[PDB]
Formats: C-alpha cells, structure tokens, sequence
C-alpha cells in the first residue's frame, strides 16, 4: 500500500523517463511489480522490469 | 451503524445532495447510516490514496461509494486497486467510475 505513497511523492516528480522494477526478497512473493506498473502507468511511463 | 461516506468531483450543490441523504425509510432494521458528504477535487492519484486510506483513521467506516462527474479514461481502474488492497467494499456511481472494465482482482 505503501508503494503507491512512495513512488509517486518521491520519483516521478524528479522527471524520470523510465523505471525498473525492483526484486522481491522471497521469490514466491508477486506484488512487487504490481504497485510501480499501476501508478506508474497513469502516464504512460515505460517500465523495465 | 456503519459510516457511509459519498465523494464527488466536480460543480454540484452540497445541500441539494444533502437534502435526500437522511431520507431513507429504513425503519425496518436499524441500519443507522451515518452518511458523511464529502466534497474535494481528487482527480489525481495522490489526493485520492492520502485521502481515502485516512477516513478510517478518523472516522470508523466500512463502506464507501464514490461518484463522479469528469470523463477520465481511468480513474476506475485506479480506484479499483483500492478495493484489491482493502477488504472495504466500493461501489462506482457515477461518472468515469462507472465505465467498463474487463476484469477484476479476486
């Protein structure tokens, strides 16, 4: 829930063109790209992951 | 009783929507629903997670319905990841809100 807080208050505002997804400590976990994907993808910013 | 809370962006009359709000007949069962109006321009993302994730802080709610009167192509699909995280069910009313979507989270 945090993602969303923190990706957008600390990183698009410092005019990024492009993001890459980070790594979740346990492989079985999924949300870790489902949070940047979504907020990040508002604006039409690609992301590598 | 559950506190209900109603959100709309855009020109709109506070008493006029206000005026039907404790207009149920619910007299039945003891609902006794506490509905809050709230009015604030939230387009973007930020305003609605800084605003939607502290209601429960102050007031104890457990249901909300959003509406809206703008023609964004996505405010339903992020306002639907809300739901995913949360367990508290929300209704789209009016406006982007109520477009259509093609699927949604378990």
């Amino acid at each position: 829930i945090q993602m969303a807080l923190s990706v957008c208050e600390d990183l698009i505002s410092s005019q990024v063109y492009a993001i890459l997804v980070s790594h979740p400590p346990t492989p079985n976990d999924h949300f870790t790209p489902t949070p940047v994907s979504y907020t990040a993808g508002f604006y039409r910013i690609p992301v590598l992951g | 009783s559950i506190g209900i809370a109603v959100i709309l962006v855009g020109t709109s009359d506070e008493v006029a929507i206000k005026d039907a709000h404790e207009k149920d007949d619910f007299h039945h069962l003891s609902v006794v629903p506490r509905v809050e109006l709230v009015a604030m321009n939230e387009t973007d993302p930020k305003s609605i997670i800084t605003r939607i994730c502290d209601l429960m802080s102050d007031r104890k709610i457990q249901g909300v319905v959003f509406a809206d009167d703008t023609d964004q192509e996505a405010i339903a699909q992020i306002l639907d990841f809300i739901s995913a995280q949360t367990l508290t069910p929300i209704l789209g009313i009016h406006g982007g809100s109520s477009m259509i979507m093609a699927d949604k989270d378990e």
